[PDB]
């Protein structure tokens, strides 16, 4: 099931549960834990569908909203786990090393462990220091410096 | 973990879920598999195990379209949680399966 839609039978109001609060580029949350519970509350207290979240997710609404049915109520990717931004600004890159950690497709790769990760706390707003940035194999990182990205944005990660 | 750390090898084979601290509780799972029955009973207690087989019992039983009440497999369940490992002594027991 390559959909990462998740389908909701009945009217029942979204129960979010073990979650993290993390605000993202827009309205909507990213949640940061990788242990997550949904439930559907139409009535009473008996839920009815648990599904499962897993993490840097974007709900399409919030919790505690009388969902009409038949609509997605969180979306995420469902090949590729976000990794959260905590401070909102230009992205330090330290040690940028090119021909060998950089991998052209902008959209460049990060470091490779077998070939030779950095870490970096993201800048307040051009190099002011603010985190770490852990980079594992086959990381890449599509911002580069001094762009400027808010809290809650995420690049492709491409996993190894 | 404030004292006493557990010094844990993986053999890079398999990826590291968690990156983050996110203060992992006992129990949570720090990468993606089926887990052993023997490690839920070590950090999660009795009641968790007995949950576990007890769904993966009834998940087979109950696709093929049979009835089997759960008072049945918690009994056997029972008789697999004998035999307690002692850590401590001073009652005329040392480190012994009894």
């Amino acid at each position: 099931a390559a959909e990462s839609s998740i389908q909701v039978k009945n009217k029942g109001s979204i129960k979010l549960s073990n979650v993290k609060s993390v605000v993202n580029s827009s309205g909507k949350l990213v949640i940061t834990s990788r242990n997550t519970e949904l439930k559907l509350i139409d009535e009473f207290g008996r839920t009815k569908e648990s599904y499962k979240v897993p993490y840097g997710a974007v709900l399409a609404k919030g919790d505690g909203e009388q969902v009409a049915g038949g609509e997605t109520v969180a979306n995420w990717d469902p090949h590729t786990m976000p990794v959260i931004t905590e401070v909102s600004g230009f992205v330090r890159f330290t040690d940028m090393i090119d021909g060998q950690t950089i991998t052209r497709q902008s959209s460049l790769v990060v470091l490779d462990s077998a070939e030779r990760r950095p870490a970096l706390k993201i800048v307040d707003a051009q190099g002011n220091d603010v985190a770490q940035y852990f980079l594992p194999g086959k990381a890449i990182v599509q911002l580069e410096d001094g762009v400027q990205i808010s809290s809650g944005d995420t690049l492709a990660r491409i996993p190894q | 973990d404030g004292s006493d750390p557990y010094e844990e090898m993986i053999p890079k084979w398999r990826q590291l879920n968690v990156f983050e601290g996110e203060r992992v509780e006992r129990g949570d799972v720090i990468s993606d598999g089926p887990e052993a029955p023997h490690d839920i009973l070590r950090l999660r207690g009795v009641h968790a195990v007995t949950r576990y087989i007890v769904n993966e019992v009834q998940d087979v039983y109950r696709l093929q379209g049979v009835k089997i009440n759960d008072k049945h497999i918690e009994v056997i369940v029972r008789q697999m949680l004998r035999k307690a490992t002692i850590v401590n002594a001073g009652s005329s027991d040392f480190l012994e399966g009894e």
